[PDB]
């Protein structure tokens, strides 16, 4: 799992965009972006065909992902054996299996799994995630349920580091997380994996506002392509991730941006 | 010995009280908004607010505070005060109004010799020979301050500044004894 | 702080008309209007483009302010970098952060703030809001809330004036308020920063009543220009500010509205 | 005060109509009404323009009337600028204070309010109305709330007639009321200023029923004009408040009405 | 009226001590009382015998009370025809009618009541009180309840006097009283008759604290005499409300009060 | 009121015991006490009678404290003038004013007043409270709740420090107290003022305990002297507080006791 770690510290500060073909795909590799989430080009959502992931993985230098159903574990095989280059448990797809969750110590392929608070976000790295994004709220561009989480987790691990040695065991059970990784978040002071924010991100500045809430990056969904202007419009999403902290750059992407 | 203050648009409440607060029985305050009140003052203060607004405002029916005021310093000569757009409403030539405008002229009351330039904030030190909200710039042309910061002629005096937003009401007595003075 | 509520106390007794482009912005200055905000011209409610807050900013002379979600200070620097006059964090707008107001303290630009009680607004002028509103009912036309409100706080202001110096300490706790500024509030006894009134404010009588009311100015919303005469309507509610004591100008800008 | 009440009382046994034009107010002066309640010839309802209650009241030599909103003291004023015979605080319109009434103290105008029990009635001549109407159900044609309020206020009139001097003071507050009017209720033994019926009067017959109970006149809205012939019916309601107590002339104005 | 509220306003400033003989009436008369208040010298409370009365009245040159069901018209006119110097329609009394209260109006001699708010101060001062006392706890000896009514009515008083002239008769209505006296009360500053406090005063501190909360006087229940030393615990509640302003008096009174 | 907080700065480490007379507060002095609460010698419970007050006050050389019921401001004004060292706003006592608390500003004397949470703490010391201590449960020899309340405040205080610059002004809404103490308490990393444990403590254990959780010092009731040996117990409650970090101490104390 170390060298999936590595790979991942790899991927920090960097964008990952949701595109859905080929096209896309290649716009988001100009635009500057360090992987693509490939997509359904469309009651019940499933892991896309792997003859799709498999053309946009020779067609793109950059990392590929894709969706796999919440336990679904025969998925997640097919995608291990496509050579993929991260796998991404998702509650966006119907869930396969309610109670459980994909064991992603089986695999040799990174996961990376959501999360709404330090308690499940470190059940998941328990599991074998080698990566955290926050659920956020897909498909609405509201930015208020990934800031919300944002912060929960940020408060939660630094509560957690102003906290006494016997006091942890009691917010382990609290938080319901294993106590190995509890004492890990406190002794590195921040989550022990690569953490992402998905979910609302549609502005150069609402991709700005995560980074500057500590995150190591942003999911971009589709809104990137259904806009007047998709290159440029995804070129603003990562100039804002490189320079997040730059108030003149934020204001140069955001003017014109229609 | 009454003054009034142009109350048409902002800053004429700073303005009222620091006038009150020099403590004088005799001295008197009413806002002036029509013609009525500007024939009932022996003076007038124009407060810093917006210039477009005090314009517009002074517009109504035909002009008639608009006439009013500028029969008013023109003929009766009494004292009159403007800070901030004050000034620009007392300079007879202003520019850098890029909208064509068919005010042209007649946009500023006019009164004192000087030309502004409205187009940010500091403090200066008045070497009399001060919070500079937005302070106008006069670009053409006795100065009774510079650090020009106040310009004095005939009646009508100008400060670039805002007295009212100090403590210190030196400059508020400095029109009631120059009001004083005309009376 | 001190230069920012100096500029807003020089803000008193005026008319903002939230504009959606430059023919309704120079409308809105011909009109004698102090400052003009821009709104996006015609779901999720975003900060509008900086490309148009700047096109009006260079097209009059009067004040400009713009809009920015509840919490988002990464749109507040978009904007403090484009050097507008007053940015206003409005409720009107989807919240970016629900939990979250905007450090104002961090930014050289005043900024206005909504406010429905004297603690709400006493909250916000700690966080360092140079102004507030009335929060009323955008959109509806109804003078209902913002006449409720601008009573309640008035109210609350002067049983607080009332009141005894053993008993303001609760008092602060009632309505959830820093007590250094509900004493501030007792000295002054008014709000210690400019308040105008917002929401409902579509006739010159109900802009004059605001102004009989005690608020030292008026926010009135995009009615003014979805009228039979845009340019005469908005210079009637102008007048009725800057006339709000005298029944005859009430009167004749009243008749022959529309 | 007084001159108010003494104006008022010639206003007995009258029809006021709510007209919407010239036209209209021209049948109701010819169909003998006593006065017209000028209304707006169509969200929220707002007093109607004084340029259109100008032109009504130049070419009728009858009262006229207007509507302000419930708390609106600024549309009082306006109107009482314009000479008005008599204000009309409704609540047809949409309230603009939902907490207050205006001080109609203030006015040189009298005003006319609304009414659904003896309590309500009296608050609002305490208060400085000079004339009352019940309230009823206007929109709908319906005469049982007109009738039914008209009772309740009968019957507390005259309940409270027969009681003692001990009691008078539990049951003003009972019906919180001033304790002032009650004594002058019991003393005169009705409401101590006209009362006139409103809500609901739409034929003949309900004119005379409304009368028949003890009022001083009655309220007809719009539908007098959408209907087949508008001066017949409205000299019928005319007639019928006139000779309520006429059998014969009932029946005479009511066949063929429709 | 007038010369009854004359003979109370000679009554600030002083102490009613509820005696229950002629040895305790001595007592407190000695110790500088204004007043005592006759006691049945004890499951229904009825108006003492009035020969208990009678030999008080005149066994003690100061005024002397006494004591009548709420509502029992016919107790106090029996006390009237004593030629009693006060009424005290009481609450510790059972109740003779829940629903009334005796027409102070018709005697000539001057009632005190309870009251727990203004509202209901002013209720009691229109049908004829000529003075009032918060109703506390009695028997308890907890000035809790005394204080807190102390500060309600000290609360609605100024911030009635805070409020403006058209928000007057909406306040009347809330708090259901009558107009005429809510304007007095206004114009005054204070209740418009004498107010003493009555309830757990059972010490030099707690008469003190009443008295520096703004009451005239007051009303010290039985415990006086059921202690070690009736007199000097008498004359120190005495001299604690003669001079509730000097803490250095209080100490010396307070001290070996056991 | 800095005045104030530098005599309580000398009180930290201190024992403070519920005296009820003269022979109590003189074991308690000789016992180490650094302070004696006069306390009612026995359904209203009132301000012990000032003369008592006064007759310890000249037979002790410590401190001595004094209790006055939550928002009776006369009971104060009295005590005040008797030169008392240290007034207490005690929830013990019944509440004269339920609705508001002493108006501390006004009096010289420094004032102490419980504490259940950090809010609270920051609220009273707003007012002019110059110490602080846990209310627990007073009368029951239970330490669970003056142990629990020493948690809920440190917890706060600490997840404070942990905090941003945006999220202190939401933090101080929700526990409801003055910005400017909460930014206080942030920068000291501890309540601003002296803070003491008070309910429960009857043990050298439980003396330990509380100030091994971080507080200054202990308030102990009046268990010692119904107990076999008064003036033992209460010594080594005295030695538990100033060696609580020594368990060969804190075992010696505890044994034959």
């Amino acid at each position: 799992v170390l060298l999936k770690h590595g790979w991942c510290e790899m991927l920090k500060g960097g964008v990952i965009m949701d595109v859905k073909s080929v096209e896309q795909a290649k716009i988001a590799e100009e635009a500057g972006a360090i992987g693509v989430m490939v997509l359904e080009n469309i009651g019940v959502a499933r892991s896309v065909d792997p003859s799709k992931v498999e053309e946009i993985k020779k067609c793109v230098s950059i990392n590929v992902l894709a969706r796999v159903r919440i336990g679904h574990f025969v998925e997640a095989q097919i995608l291990e054996e496509l050579k993929i280059d991260m796998i991404d448990e998702s509650e966006v797809l119907t869930i396969a299996d309610e109670m459980h969750h994909i064991d992603k110590h089986k695999f040799k392929t990174p996961f990376v799994c959501g999360c709404t608070n330090l308690g499940e976000a470190l059940r998941r790295i328990s599991e074998g995630a080698s990566m955290i994004r926050t659920k956020g709220e897909a498909g609405t561009g509201n930015i208020i349920e990934a800031i919300k989480h944002i912060r929960t987790v940020n408060n939660e691990i630094c509560y957690l580091c102003c906290l006494s040695d016997s006091e942890v065991y009691h917010f382990a059970k609290k938080i319901n997380a294993p106590i190995d990784l509890v004492l890990l978040t406190k002794k590195l002071k921040r989550l022990p994996v690569v953490n992402f924010a998905a979910g609302g991100v549609a502005t150069p500045a609402d991709a700005a506002m995560c980074m500057q809430l500590g995150m190591d990056g942003v999911f971009v969904g589709s809104g990137i392509f259904e806009s007047e202007n998709p290159r440029k419009m995804a070129a603003s999403i990562v100039s804002a991730v490189s320079n997040f902290n730059n108030p003149k750059i934020l204001l140069d992407v955001s003017m014109n941006l229609g | 010995i009454t003054i009034g203050v142009l109350s048409l648009q902002g800053d004429f409440e700073p303005h009222i009280n620091h006038f009150i607060k020099l403590q004088i029985p005799s001295l008197n305050i009413i806002q002036v908004r029509n013609v009525h009140d500007l024939g009932l003052c022996d003076g007038l203060v124009i407060p810093g607010g917006e210039s477009t607004t005090v314009r517009r405002c002074c517009a109504y029916e035909q002009d008639t505070l608009y006439n009013a005021l500028v029969h008013f310093i023109h003929v009766l000569k009494k004292p009159i005060w403007g800070t901030c757009a004050g000034c620009i409403l007392l300079s007879k030539n202003v520019e850098n109004i890029k909208l064509y405008s068919n005010f042209g002229n007649k946009f500023s009351f006019g009164g004192l010799d000087i030309t502004i330039c409205r187009n940010d904030s500091f403090i200066c030190s008045l070497n009399i020979i001060a919070a500079c909200i937005r302070a106008p710039y006069i670009r053409e042309i006795k100065v009774l301050a510079t650090f020009i910061a106040a310009v004095e002629q005939n009646n009508c005096l100008g400060t670039v500044f805002n007295p009212e937003l100090l403590p210190h009401t030196a400059f508020q007595q400095y029109f009631y004894e120059k009001v004083k003075n005309y009376k």
